[PDB]
């Protein structure tokens, strides 16, 4: 089945230029539709870019000014979004589509002058026979992080929260589950955190 | 550029009944060719937006038949009937008669449930933390409903403010509830130079605000 | 002519 995937840098510097590619897999582009850029704001508000066509040919959102270009390649099936001249105002998920019925999974991308820092990780340690344990994510940019329990294997109970962004300008995330007191003593419980931004990757085991 | 407006930010509904979202255009979208071109999409937390109908009533693939698009010029309607758990997320509308293509603001689709207290847990800062000179304090609120909760932190009974950050899941697909974390930070400092630490949660399915804590 | 996405051509 027809699928696009983005790729991209998830942090631009204000004033510099923003790139990212679609790779369509299971149909070529120049066999028909169109083939859209669509971005969704802090706030959720969608905002349609532009597209290229089947034939290269392009129409663009005059919101972006003389800022976007979309250009493809048909050899690597992949399609390609330039917006120059970027400011916070570009800040956004970045979603590839082919016409409106399907859609790329997004890519965030975040336009600051700060550099890139990876998380620190700390337990969030278990104290009805109910308890709770989790992961607090903290001090991190960009986002996204993602994070899983037991490498997907414990997903019942789990509840990941939105990453708020603390006044240092750092992300923090929790992320946390509802257990059984009676598995405490017996029952290992991992927290698989990933920043793809920084390359780090942290395995933190939460013990009461 | 065409303008579209969705009046409604949010709406509320009991499953099993049905709801009207509406999208108001600022041209008419009906095209020469006879079609009018309004799309309705969905959006479910984390995920993108999904096509439920094209062209004003055409009823887009993997959508149950309880979605129905009508309306007409510059008027529009998606109907629901026969609400479930699960069509939870945000409604957009967008034009596609006319370059750029423009989306309404968005719907948010509520669930109507029964009063749900939320279980709440306090989690004292890691030994891990403590290392590097600042301290959280964690306070979960779990599987509660309405939306709407307060969240105090005291600490040896002083109520504190400016210092916590807190953030809340979209209402869950599934049992229709929402939760809470709330992140009080202090320098390690200020931490260990106090002994009580609280959070005290208020919300419609408690018979009392409840308080838990823990003494460092 | 027609404002909809193209198919396979």
């Amino acid at each position: 089945d027809v699928q696009l995937q983005e790729s991209g840098p998830g942090l631009v510097k204000p004033s510099q230029s923003l790139s990212l590619t679609c790779s369509v897999t299971d149909y070529s582009i120049t066999s028909g539709y169109y083939w859209n850029w669509i971005r969704q704001f802090p706030g959720n508000k969608l905002e349609w870019m532009g597209y290229i066509s089947y034939d290269g040919s392009n129409n663009y959102n005059p919101s972006l000014k003389n800022r976007i270009s979309i250009t493809r390649d048909p050899s690597k099936d992949q399609f390609f979004l330039n917006l120059n001249s970027v400011t916070t105002e570009d800040t956004a998920t970045y979603y590839c589509t082919r016409g409106s019925l399907v859609w790329g999974q997004g890519t965030l991308v975040t336009v600051s002058a700060a550099s890139t820092k990876g998380p620190s990780v700390f337990p969030l340690a278990p104290s009805g026979g109910t308890a709770a344990l989790g992961c607090l994510v903290k001090d991190y940019f960009p986002e996204p992080v993602t994070v899983s329990w037991n490498s997907g294997a414990l997903t019942s109970g789990v509840h990941t929260f939105p990453a708020v962004l603390q006044s240092s300008g750092l992300y923090s995330l929790s992320s946390v589950v509802t257990v059984p007191s009676s598995s405490l003593g017996t029952q290992t419980y991992i927290c698989n955190v990933n920043h793809k931004p920084s390359n780090t990757k942290v395995d933190k085991k939460v013990e009461p | 550029d065409i303008v579209m407006t969705q009046a409604a930010p949010s709406v509320p509904v009991t499953p099993g009944e049905s709801v009207s979202i509406s999208c108001r255009s600022s041209k008419s979208l009906l095209h020469s060719n006879g079609n009018t071109y309004l799309y309705w999409f969905l959006q479910r937390p984390g995920q993108s937006p999904q096509l439920l109908i094209h062209r004003m009533s055409n009823l887009a693939s993997g959508v149950p038949d309880r979605f129905s698009g009508s309306g007409s010029g510059t008027a529009f309607t998606l109907r629901i009937s026969r609400v479930e758990a699960e069509d939870v997320g945000v409604y957009y509308c967008m034009q596609h008669l006319e370059y750029p293509y423009t989306f309404g603001g968005g719907t948010r689709l509520e669930v109507k449930r029964t009063v749900a207290a939320p279980s709440v847990f306090i989690f004292p800062p890691s030994d891990e933390q403590l290392k590097s000179g600042t301290a959280s304090v964690v306070c979960l609120l779990n599987n509660f409903y309405p939306r709407e909760a307060k969240v105090q932190w005291k600490v040896d009974n002083a109520l504190q403010s400016g210092n916590s950050q807190e953030s809340v899941t979209e209402q869950d697909s599934k049992d229709s509830t929402y939760s809470l974390s709330s992140t009080l930070t202090l320098s390690k400092a200020d931490y260990e130079k106090h002994k009580v630490y609280a959070c005290e949660v208020t919300h419609q399915g408690l018979s009392s605000p409840v308080t838990k804590s823990f003494n460092r | 002519g027609s404002p909809g996405t193209p198919g396979s051509r």
